[PDB]
């Protein structure tokens, strides 16, 4: 929330649901035989482009 | 068979852990969720332990099912 | 259907940009084409 | 493993970001909090000059 | 080859040390909150009575 | 006349002031709506901080 302090503050109670999933998906799978969704490289390419492209 | 899996965790989240009901899980059914290790997982008081990891010991036998058919390795016996 | 109205003040809002998964879907569409085209000449 | 043909996760990603856009939606927040704290006292300030130029 | 699957089972035995603090800081966590509510509670009506 | 009745509204209002105060909470764990009316909520993009 600091750096931006603009009327850009609206997209950023979006960024903290992204921080949770990965933040979550990427600690479940240390465990015995589990397993990640973000190990493929198929949803990453669709979490870059739908966001990436939203910024410009 | 919705209103069946639905009452499966709504009973089992307030029984494990917390929900007149809310400080029923001040005391917690910890002391209930407790004995199943030895004793040692004793810091569940306000960072509950066997709320969370029965959940991930219960995701963990799940897959081990989907595994087995591919890692086989077993003779025509059993191991030690 | 009211995983709708919580949330849809915050959809015209946001989904003007946000909502553009039109490329996403693009880039999709072909990814499938081209691994069906190598395995069509194998 | 390389894996291939990427019809499958993506379309299962964005029904996620239905779930999580319900969830910490509902978040209580202690700056929100105390941004009420200050709305409940100069309305009955002014509110004691009501009374002192409904008598002076 | 699962003998990794007690060391992953052996370092979070380890965090229920620091768990047993954790309780604290959950303890903790909230009574500012709750207490950031009791404050409202208790300056309204001061305020208020003596200005009556 | 007036003045002495127009401080007993400010007294009766401060009287109706109080008792809805304690309207709110019935006990620590009470509700998050009966909260909701001292401390305040708004209308979107309010709270910027």
């Amino acid at each position: 929330m600091a750096i931006h302090n603009q009327k850009g503050q609206t997209w950023s109670l979006m960024l903290m649901s992204l921080i949770m999933f990965i933040g979550s998906t990427n600690i479940l799978g240390l465990l015995p035989h589990s397993f990640t969704p973000t190990t493929q490289l198929s949803m990453n390419l669709g979490m870059a482009i739908p966001l990436w492209s939203a910024t410009v | 068979a919705s209103v069946v899996p639905l009452k499966d965790r709504r009973l089992l989240e307030v029984k494990l852990g917390e929900l007149d009901f809310t400080p029923s899980g001040i005391a917690g059914a910890f002391q209930r969720g407790y004995y199943r290790y030895y004793n040692k997982y004793v810091n569940v008081k306000k960072g509950s332990v066997a709320g969370l990891s029965m959940v991930l010991a219960a995701y963990v036998v799940f897959n081990y099912c989907r595994s087995y058919k591919e890692l086989k390795h077993e003779r025509l016996r059993k191991y030690h | 259907q009211f995983q709708f109205t919580g949330i849809k003040k915050y959809f015209n809002s946001y989904t003007l940009t946000g909502r553009m998964n039109c490329v996403l879907a693009t880039y999709g569409g072909i990814a499938l084409l081209v691994l069906y085209f190598k395995l069509r000449s194998k | 493993d390389t894996s291939t043909w990427f019809i499958t996760i993506t379309s299962m990603i964005m029904t996620l970001f239905i779930l999580f856009q319900l969830k910490i939606s509902n978040y209580s927040y202690p700056a929100s909090p105390e941004s009420i704290e200050l709305k409940t006292q100069k309305h009955s300030t002014p509110w004691e000059m009501k009374w002192t130029k409904i008598y002076l | 080859e699962t003998f990794s699957a007690i060391s992953t089972i052996g370092v979070l035995v380890y965090i229920v040390k620091k768990y047993g603090a954790s309780i604290g800081a959950f303890a903790d966590k909230l009574n500012e909150q709750k207490i950031a509510q009791l404050e409202e509670v208790k300056q309204a009506s001061i305020k208020q009575i003596q200005d009556a | 006349a007036e003045f002495l009745s127009l401080s007993k509204a400010r007294i009766e209002a401060y009287e109706k002031e109080l008792e809805k105060m304690k309207n709110i909470i019935p006990f620590d764990q009470m509700t998050i709506e009966d909260l909701n009316e001292v401390f305040p909520e708004t209308k979107l993009d309010k709270k910027k901080y």
